[PDB]
């Protein structure tokens, strides 16, 4: 049924649009920032970002993450070694590990796609101020935040 | 003759969309006047509850599970809360073209319930004969819709309103009367806005002498501050020079009562209800043969709907349940009756006094809505059980 | 067929508190209902009258064939009705509270509570604006999420669906476990009412009374300044004027009046009350408002039948859920009786005339057992089974036995 | 009158064009039998019929009364065909 | 991660004997505390972790000779080198089994 196929495409495309509007606001207008300077990028960065929000007397509970950041985070020996993590769940089940949604005091992980952030390359869209990624100097690869704000 | 129809059916399923179904859902859920009338329609047709009969029920006596039951007793255990189900399905079948649902089983494969489905989510797919062969479902879900097709072989459906006696798909009263519903809502909205503009007087202070010195916006800010209604107490008095006029925009009369009464007369009549259901009265119609007619017309419409629902519920729900999960004969003469909502017991009592001498005690018990007597001879006899008791004691 | 549903439902993928309006039922919506409820005035009184009609007349417990259940509970006999009547002593109040809450809110909700010794204490309601259900992909409630004001902030917790209970009077569909609040459903009609009430009250203050307008000076004559009017204000001062004050003036003072500018606020009140009562499903008369022709004959018979049907529908919907989700668990888990017994909780009809019932008993008592008469008449059935089961009155059996 | 005329017009044709052919072609019975289909009066008042039965029941067989009163006739032909009420015959039988 | 960046979810991996050998020398799998079990140290390919690693549901151990190097009669040869020995060898494939 091509009308079924197309109702699915149109719904998916509008949802991807919400996703882009959300992620571009979220990444561009966060007031705090933890700069890793190419080092200690796993759990320590995630804790330090919680620390920045805590220093402004808010309490974050959620994080949104780029695929490259996820890749780095699951190479972190604090999570990859069952010894240091307290379970082998990250080594076995990667992002589906219950630890990944329960880390640094955060109680939700919102894994996002690479293409979602508005880089300004798609027609009609005009880009955000940042670079979504975790590849190179100045990329924003995760956002730690309060879901309700 | 023949075993398949030889006249054609003016249609194929390959009439209405999920958007039409969701329009009915939106009219239903949004409440207010229209929703309340169509709820009164459902309550009249199905709110007074139901009773199950089987002809020759006594002969059905069979050990079901280390205990005897008749088929009526088994059915009353199979459908414990049939009064609620009848009101739900009967309501849905007035709103939508059909009520529709599943048969469900326990984990042990014994009967659980007939489970209604959300009727705005489902549309039938029908053959060239006009019979439903499949059901197409669309439901909202995270990020869009789920969609599926189900075979007609394990769902059931019931249609109150039909294009013809052959119509297996039915008509929504809401979609048929969509024009009158929108006409009602537009006029109701027009009155509501017109009351705000024109229902209340408004103060118009005019400043300056006619053909005199002009007054400007900065000057009128100072005047506005003096006469500001927000600040004004009920018995405020005003003192002015001659060149200030305190005029009034009067409340300009229009008969919004007559417009409401017209809207309600149109809507109630379109939905088949008497005007009284809409909290609106009319002259002469509240008495005598004029009243008796409109109440007969209402009761006839209710009987027609009830009888239409009863047949399809027995034929499409009860008989399959008896056939597939019961030790009784599914070809037995089962009837579901739905009670008269407007029956006056006082009139029945008067009748029982006047002609009781011609009625068996079971017919009296049936009319009076009571269990029949425990002894078949006293049940079958004509004179009162109390009269037989006093004789039995006396002789 | 099958043992699980195979038709889908409109649920938002599960996890959400998905409700009728194609969205998520928030704690803000729940406290908006609480604000309509607690804030008094006419809307609050009307939804209280609705609760009193549906549940205020009290309740009765029946069990089919309960005389067969006779069992020693504590070295002494009971039947299941007698046990339930001891289990729920104040059921009339509980039914009124839960039945009220289930008309206001999407659900009534609560706990089962135990004594320290671990036998049943009570079914304990919980504050419905504090609790929010979570549905799955087939709509069924899996958890209850709760948040509550505490010492300047909020506590929050999750409880399993496994040991609360809940009751839904108003549903989007027969599969809806979340239900629909009539207060949220009619939110716009409630606001339209409140705004038109405020508009009338303000219009009465401005326009309902005459106001004195003194004009000073000759037209096209000498102008009068604010400082001059300030002295004239002292003379015609309404604060210190009295009923029979007379005035003496020159020709260049005019004592005009802003008349009370007539408008039919009574009709606007009637129209508002008509809109509100019909939206809440009450009859017009519940609003202290009346209408011609509708007060007598078949026009009256119909609207009273419609009201009684609406009450019976709510009562049955509540009764079934209370028996199935509160009483049967309490029997199963804390009673020596069989929980599969044919229990009914019935709620009394608020609009019975016992005079009409007494007329019926006069006219057709000859066809009713003494037990059936006692049930209609709302009295205990006779103590002796043969007289209870007989058709002629116990006074007739006594006078004839005394005749032996 | 309009209702009665339409009802008779329908009844005669339904019996003659539908029921009789069905009896003739699928049934062991005589299709030439005096079948009638009656349609009920929508505006009949049972309270008026009850008054009539009280006023002149003395001239009506118990079957004629049962027919007017819209009930099954008595399952005993002597009481059905008799004129005085079945309750009056039962109390007289009990009088033996 | 490279598959996740194209918005697919892999669930399986196919592996060369050299890649298997090198993988079971990985300190994160060899040391029982780091792996959360000694199964790899004891049982090599047969360890349940080997079939439940990095979010993958399945390990499919392949032979060295199975890849078409074009040296058998009637077989034309593939574009890659199947191995894990030398610069540029392809030693495993991580993929979605349903695609
Ligand atoms: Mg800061
Ligand atoms: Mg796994
Ligand atoms: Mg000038
Ligand atoms: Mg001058
Ligand atoms: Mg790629
Ligand atoms: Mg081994």
């Amino acid at each position: 049924d091509l009308i079924e196929r197309n109702i699915q495409r149109v719904g998916a495309s509008l949802e991807n649009g919400i996703n882009r509007v959300f992620l571009t606001e979220l990444v561009d207008n966060a007031q705090n920032n933890h700069d890793t300077a190419g080092s200690n990028q796993g759990y320590q960065a995630l804790n330090s970002a919680v620390g920045e929000v805590d220093k402004d007397d808010f309490r974050p509970d959620t994080y949104v993450t780029h695929p490259d950041y996820r890749t780095q985070l699951f190479n972190d020996t604090n999570l990859a070694y069952a010894n240091r993590a307290g379970t082998n769940e990250v080594l076995r089940n990667r992002e589906d590990a219950p630890i990944v949604g329960d880390i640094a005091g955060l109680d939700m992980h919102a894994a996002m796609s690479s293409a979602t952030y508005d880089d300004g390359t798609d027609i009609g869209w005009s880009g955000g101020s940042e670079t979504w990624g975790f590849s190179s100097d100045g990329d924003k690869g995760a956002v730690v935040y309060d879901r309700d704000n | 003759a023949s075993s398949t129809p030889q006249t054609n059916v003016d249609s194929m399923g390959g009439d209405l969309t999920f958007e039409d179904l969701r329009d009915i859902k939106d009219v239903r859920d949004s409440g207010g006047q229209v929703a309340q009338l169509m709820d009164y329609k459902a309550l009249l047709n199905f709110g007074e509850g139901c009773e199950i009969h089987v002809e020759g029920d006594d002969e059905t006596k069979q050990l079901v599970d280390g205990e005897p039951m008749t088929l009526s007793e088994w059915l009353e255990d199979a459908f414990p809360h049939l009064d609620l189900l009848v009101l739900d399905l009967g309501g849905d079948a007035l709103w939508y073209p059909y009520a529709v649902g599943e048969i469900q089983e326990t984990i042990t494969g014994e009967f659980k319930e007939a489970l209604p489905a959300e009727p705005w989510t489902l549309m039938p797919e029908s053959d060239a004969q006009g019979k439903v062969q499949a059901w197409h479902q669309r439901t909202k879900t995270h990020g869009g819709y789920q969609t599926q097709t189900l075979p007609a072989d394990d769902l059931w459906h019931i249609v109150i309103n039909k294009a013809s006696a052959r119509d297996e798909v039915g008509i929504s009263e809401v979609l048929r009367n969509k024009d009158e519903i929108q006409a009602f809502k537009q006029n109701e909205a027009a009155i509501n806005q017109a009351i705000e503009l024109h229902g209340f007087p408004q103060r118009h202070v005019k400043v300056g002498k006619e053909d005199g010195a002009p007054v400007r916006d900065n000057d009128l800010r100072r005047v506005r501050t003096i006469f500001d209604p927000r600040t004004t107490d009920a018995n405020t008095a005003y003192f002015t020079g001659q060149d200030v006029d305190v005029e009034t925009l009067e409340a300009h009369n229009f008969d919004y009562s007559a417009i409401h009464e017209m809207d309600m007369r149109n809507l109630t009549t379109a939905l088949g209800l008497p005007l009284e259901a809409g909290n609106v009265g009319a002259d002469g119609l509240g008495s005598g043969k004029p009243a008796e007619l409109r109440f007969a017309l209402l009761k006839l419409a209710i009987k027609a709907n009830q009888r239409s629902f009863s047949v399809q519920f027995v034929e499409r729900v009860m008989r399959p349940v008896v056939r597939d999960y019961s030790p009784f004969d599914h070809e037995a003469d089962i009837r579901l009756e739905i009670n008269d909502p407007l029956e006056d017991i006082g009139e029945v009592a008067d009748l029982i006094q006047q002609v009781g001498d011609y009625m068996t005690n079971e017919q009296v018990a049936e009319k009076l809505d009571l269990p029949a007597p425990e002894d078949d001879e006293v049940a079958d006899s004509y004179r009162s059980p109390a009269d037989m008791e006093k004789d039995e004691a006396g002789v």
